[PDB]
């Protein structure tokens, strides 16, 4: 189920949002989708 | 009014055939152990430091902080050499093996010929021999330096074929007219002690950085905040694909192994060209020190 | 605005007394530091006690006086100090503050004075709360050695306890450079010890990567039939591992330490200031000592 990704050890960002970003929804929020995906 | 120079006299007889033979020296690079008024004739020159077990890199090593200095006029008993000063302009004569051009970095360097040598024909005296440092474009030099640590480097398994072939064509140089080729380190299977130091910390630094840096990086992997530290020991996980004295004692033993190497990993530019006269055995550099 | 004087007319505000114009006598063809290269400045850009913070962090004192403008001092009189900041080249004198004797051909650097405050008594022009701070002449033996031990002192203090760090001064704050002991002052993780730090990382990592095999198994090949004993020093700071070699090329390992050159370079800046005095002759006292590269 889990990825597989190139560079193993992560890395610290400067965290810009001129960038994009990061799929920031923590576990709470993916459970309350799932929830809400199912009804 | 006259110019700071520094006389110089001959201690030895001088013949009108000898003089003739200096006279071709007018603007020629001389080095100086230090900055006298009045010198003998034993420093002018290598020759008081030629030796049999020291060999090439001592030479180097003395002549990097040696005081070089120009000649300027010839006459009976005395030598007038002139103290080149930081940002004016020099006539030097090429002695040496390659002509310059306008606007090569130009370094001293000690001859690769010792007192052994059959094309000479310079300054000889009854123990006394003149010798002079060639002064070569800097990508000469450091072509120069980093070929014979190459082939220093060698110096301990010249048995096999492989390697034989690896330093006799490591035995010559590729430049501007030039097949010149540079003598062995290696003389009868024993090397020079300073070339062995060379090389020794050379690969000494080289074990000491591959070995602790990881160390540190695990305990450095706590304060990351800039984007440098995971890729520097992403190399490290990817290269394989303790007693705090100890290394304490290494860390120090690391920038000392470093330290003794400041003659090779730089070198400054003495002089630069301005032009080049016809003929090529003459050029107005101005000096840079 | 105009040009850089090389001619710099000093001048104090307050009253003198007859001792401190006698002692200030003793400091002509000295260096003394500033940073505006006025004409007619006042003595309260002149010298290093407008700097003097709480920190005392040395590493940043050595930048700011890196970054400060040199000239020297030429006959002080009643409330003028004409300062001579001089051109690269030419030739004068200077004259020894911190107690190093000095040799010929060994160059000279400057740096902040070391165990600065009242435990060394240094008495020199207090008026107004305002001391007159020189920087050292040290030669380059004793400039490397504090420079090293400052960056070995940054890269200790990390996730070893404070009792090994307090074990580790005893042996490390010493430095006996020509019959004289000096003692480095406060060593503490500042920001630009650990930028540093972060340069010497980076710098040895790349040359660890930037090896080949043969300056790896160069000791291992040397230290199996050679007893030297410098090898015997150099053999026992490695781990324990005739031997045909498997593969060589000179084409490519002439540009492999021509980066290791680089790199060797892109470290040496971490400890080596620059060139800044060089000596020609020294006096008889060594107290005095005509040099070039002035400025």
């Amino acid at each position: 189920s889990l990825l597989h990704t190139f560079w193993r050890l992560p890395v610290a960002v400067f965290f810009e949002p001129h960038e994009e970003n990061v799929l920031r929804c923590p576990e709470r929020v993916l459970r309350r989708l799932l929830e809400d995906a199912a009804v | 009014a006259m110019e700071a120079n520094i006389f110089c006299t001959f201690d030895h007889k001088l013949s009108i055939a000898d003089v003739g033979k200096l006279t071709k020296l007018v603007a020629a690079v001389v080095p100086i152990p230090q900055r006298l008024h009045l010198i003998k004739h034993y420093q002018l020159g290598l020759h008081q430091f030629v030796d049999h077990t020291r060999g090439y890199v001592r030479l180097r090593g003395l002549l990097r902080n040696m005081t070089l200095t120009l000649m300027r006029r010839v006459e009976g008993n005395q030598i007038l050499l002139h103290v080149p000063t930081h940002g004016l302009l020099y006539t030097v004569l090429n002695t040496g093996p390659v002509t310059w051009e306008k606007g090569d970095a130009l370094c001293v360097l000690p001859p690769l010929f010792h007192g052994p040598l059959a094309r000479e024909n310079l300054l000889t005296l009854g123990q006394w021999e003149l010798v002079l440092p060639w002064i070569v474009p800097m990508p000469l030099a450091l072509e120069i330096n980093q070929r014979l640590l190459i082939m220093g480097l060698f110096s301990l398994d010249r048995s096999y074929e492989e390697v034989k072939a690896a330093v006799q064509q490591l035995q010559t140089i590729t430049f501007r007219d030039a097949t010149f080729t540079i003598p062995d380190p290696v003389i009868d299977q024993h090397l020079l002690i300073d070339m062995k130091t060379a090389c020794l910390s050379m690969s000494m630094v080289a074990n000491l950085a591959s070995e602790l840096t990881m160390t540190y990086v695990r305990k450095l992997a706590l304060e990351d905040s800039s984007m440098l530290l995971v890729k520097c020991q992403e190399l490290l996980m990817r290269l394989d694909r303790v007693s705090p004295d100890d290394e304490i004692a290494r860390l120090s033993a690391l920038f000392v192994m470093l330290r003794q190497l400041d003659d090779l990993i730089r070198e400054q530019v003495v002089f630069t060209v301005c032009d080049v006269s016809p003929d090529n055995k003459s050029a107005t550099c101005i000096f840079k020190g």
